[PDB]
């Protein structure tokens, strides 16, 4: 997702 | 004074925030829980102690003050459990700048974390990390070491 | 020396639990989650870094030494990843030995609490307390105190 | 549930 806590 | 803590409920985004502030250093730890309970607290009390050398909690407000799940994690762990009245009316005004300051920065990584509660891990890190000079981290330990020798 | 800590991750009751030791002081901090996924341990690492001044971490495994979201919060909070080859064949034993007395103080406690996580916190107490004489949690705030001055 | 976490 592009985040930190979700790279995806 | 080195084993002095303040709790601290703070809101965003429909979630509460959890806070402990070591009032000598300003150093601090935090959670994000769905809603402020004796349970939530005691638990959230329970590891700071375990952390940090905790000799008493000036509680955030009188139901976690109450409540007998929150005395059984003091009792449990040692902690003097205190109300948070502000004698001293500058506690009042440094808790409220310090919320808005862990809110400024909240928004400032908000969009690097897909959960908030790693934007408020973020958020600790950086108040923690932030020399103002020595930072809070800093001072802590060496409020605590002072005492310990 | 002061901000080196190693991972460890051991299983109770169908979960896992995880622990970080800072290995100057034997000092740690630990968790209970489902199972152990790169997102749970960055999550991990990243709390672990805002409350000490953490400079390397010896990853537990090599998925977590490979998992791209655990180097990712690495990157963020300022860590060097490394790997946890034990070139110390003494690592291997004292890791084993900790996970025991763990289990032992959790076994110890396990009926004053209904949920894993209030006793896995109950045995981090117990051992950061423990003297054996200073304790791990005396140690680690006068390791990194000298640090500091 | 006289545990710690469970005072009932
Ligand atoms: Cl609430
Ligand atoms: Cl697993």
């Amino acid at each position: 997702a592009r985040k930190i806590d979700n790279l995806d | 004074s080195p084993g002095i803590w303040q709790l601290d409920c703070t809101h965003l985004e429909g979630k509460v925030i959890l806070v402990a502030v070591h009032v000598a250093s300003g150093y601090i730890e935090a959670e994000v829980i769905p809603a402020e309970t004796g349970q939530e607290t005691a638990y959230f009390l329970l590891k700071l102690a375990g952390r940090w050398p905790v000799k008493t909690v000036h509680t955030d407000n009188g139901s976690n003050f109450t409540s007998t799940t929150v005395k059984a994690a003091c009792w449990w762990a040692g902690i003097k459990q205190e109300d948070g009245i502000p004698y001293n009316p500058q506690s009042q005004g440094v808790i409220e700048s310090m919320n808005k300051e862990l809110k400024k920065i909240i928004g400032q990584v908000r969009d690097q974390a897909e959960h908030l509660k790693t934007a408020v891990q973020m958020a600790v890190f950086i108040h923690n990390h932030k020399r103002k000079g020595y930072s809070a981290g800093e001072r802590i330990v060496d409020i605590i070491a002072t005492d310990i020798q």
